[PDB]
C-alpha cells in the first residue's frame, strides 16, 4: 500500500493516584492519542552517459 | 478565557458505571483564585462518554458578596472535545438556565425540562459554567461544585 | 499511482483489455449485419463510424 | 473514564479490500456456433489468408 | 384507556443493579400519540422485583394549551402483572399525589412522605401516572416522563 503513514502519540496518564485501600473499578484512566499525517511521492532523475562515441 | 478545572485538564478523572443503569455522580468543583467575570467559561467537569446526565446540583458559595447580586450561572455541553484550551469554545444552557444561586449560595437542583433529555454521544463531552453577568465585585478564591448524576447504557 | 493502490493494475490491465476486444468483435459483427452504427450507448465505436478498412 | 477511540477519529484504521469486482462481459451472440468454416454457417470463416 | 410505554409491552427493558444498596434510574417516557384525557392511565415505567423507590423526578412537557390549567398526575404501583392490557387496572398515588406539573412543562422531585416508603414485592410492578383531573381544555403530543431512583435489595 502507501501514499500515506497515520503516526500516534500517547499523552503520558496525569491523575492522582488511589492512597489507603480505597475503590478504583470506576475511577479509569483514559488513554488519549494525537496524531498526524505523512504523505509520500517520489522523486526521480537521470543521469546519462554519453554516446557511443 | 476558560478556567479550565482540574476533571477537564485529565488531572482527576471522572467515574463511569461498570453497568447499564447505575447512577454514578462525581464532585465536579474548582478552587478559582481570579474571582469569576462576564463570559468565563468556566469547564468544571465531563459527561464520560454514553452518558446522559439525570440529576444536577450544585454548591456554590456567596460568589458575590454585595447588595442586588446580578451574577448568573448557566451550566452546559460544552462544544469541543474534552481539555482543549480554545476560547472559541461555546457553552449552551441545556442543564441549567441561569440559576442565580451565587448571588447568595445554598445548593440548586435541576429544574429545565431539557435537563433529563441529553443525547448521548461517542466522545467525551465536558460540562461548562458560563457566568453570563458579569456580577459585582466577587470575592477571589471562592469554589464552585456541580455535582452530576449520569448513567450510561441509556436507550 | 501503483503504490496508491493494492491492486496489481497491470493484471487487471491485460484483464480489462481482452474483455474490451471480445466485446469489440461482438459489436463489430452487429454493425455490419446491421448496417448501421445505430445510436447504442454501450457500444464502444463512436457514432458516425462506418466500417474500418 | 473509559477509553474510547470514536467514529470520526483519524485513528479509525481503515482496510482496503483486495478484490476487485468486476462487470461482468455481456455473452457475446456471435459465439463459435456462428463463426465456422464451410457454408453451413452464418458467419463464414475464410481459410484464406492466414498461411500465405 | 391504558397507553402502553415502550417501557411496559417488553420493547425496551429496564436496568436492574447486580448489587445491593446500588441506586438504579432510568428516564421511563411515552410519546404520547394522542391527547391526555381524564381516565388515562399511562402504564410508562416497570419497578423491578426486590425494589424499592428511593427518589423520583417526574419530569413531564407543557400538557396544557389554554389558561387556567387544572391538569393532574398522580403516580402509583399499578396493581396487575406488567403488560397486561387490560382496563381493570387500579393505579394509585403512592408516588405522587396529584402533582400540578402538566400545566407547565417542568420537573417535580417526589415531595411525599410515602414515595420513599414503598414496600417490595418479589413480582414485577408497573409504574403508570394517572390523569387524575382532566386536562383544560386543548393538549397535543408531548412526552411523560419519570425517571425512578430504585435501589434492590433492601431490608
Amino acid at each position: 500500500a502507501g501514499d500515506r503513514v497515520s503516526f500516534d502519540l500517547s499523552v503520558r496518564l496525569r491523575g492522582q493516584p488511589t492512597f489507603g485501600d480505597d475503590r478504583v473499578e470506576g475511577k479509569e484512566e483514559n488513554l488519549k492519542f494525537y496524531t498526524d499525517e505523512v504523505i509520500i511521492d517520489q522523486v526521480r532523475h537521470s543521469v546519462s552517459a554519453g554516446g557511443r562515441m | 478565557a476558560l478556567i479550565q478545572s482540574d476533571f477537564a485538564q485529565g488531572i482527576r478523572m471522572t467515574p463511569v458505571p461498570d453497568c447499564a443503569g447505575d447512577v454514578t455522580a462525581c464532585r465536579f468543583d474548582i478552587t478559582l483564585k481570579n474571582a469569576p467575570a462576564a463570559g468565563d467559561i468556566i469547564e468544571l467537569g465531563v459527561l464520560p462518554g454514553n452518558a446522559v446526565p439525570v440529576e444536577a446540583i450544585l454548591d456554590v458559595d456567596d460568589l458575590d458578596t454585595g447588595g442586588a447580586p446580578t451574577i448568573t450561572l448557566d451550566v452546559g455541553i460544552m462544544s469541543g472535545p474534552v481539555g482543549k484550551n480554545d476560547p472559541a469554545r461555546t457553552c449552551g444552557n441545556e442543564l441549567f438556565a441561569a440559576s442565580t444561586v451565587g448571588q447568595a449560595g445554598g445548593v440548586v437542583r435541576a429544574t429545565a425540562s431539557s435537563a433529563f433529555r441529553i443525547q448521548k454521544a461517542e466522545d467525551h463531552r465536558s460540562v461548562g459554567v458560563k457566568v453570563a453577568a458579569g456580577p459585582a465585585t466577587g470575592a477571589a478564591g471562592k469554589t464552585i461544585a456541580l455535582i452530576l448524576f449520569y448513567v450510561q447504557g441509556t436507550s | 499511482s501503483r503504490k496508491r493502490t493494492a491492486h496489481d493494475l497491470r493484471k487487471t490491465g491485460r484483464d480489462r483489455l481482452g474483455d474490451y476486444f471480445y466485446q469489440l468483435t461482438d459489436e463489430l459483427f452487429f454493425m455490419y449485419l446491421s448496417g448501421a452504427r445505430g445510436i447504442n450507448k454501450d457500444f464502444i465505436l463512436p457514432t458516425s463510424f462506418t466500417g474500418y478498412a | 473514564s473509559s477509553t474510547v477511540i470514536a467514529f470520526g477519529d483519524p485513528k479509525a484504521q481503515k482496510k482496503w479490500s483486495s478484490e476487485l469486482a468486476v462487470d461482468i462481459r455481456k455473452k457475446s451472440y456471435f459465439e463459435s456456433r456462428f463463426i465456422g468454416t464451410s457454408e453451413n454457417a452464418v458467419i463464414q470463416r475464410k481459410t484464406e489468408v492466414e498461411s500465405d
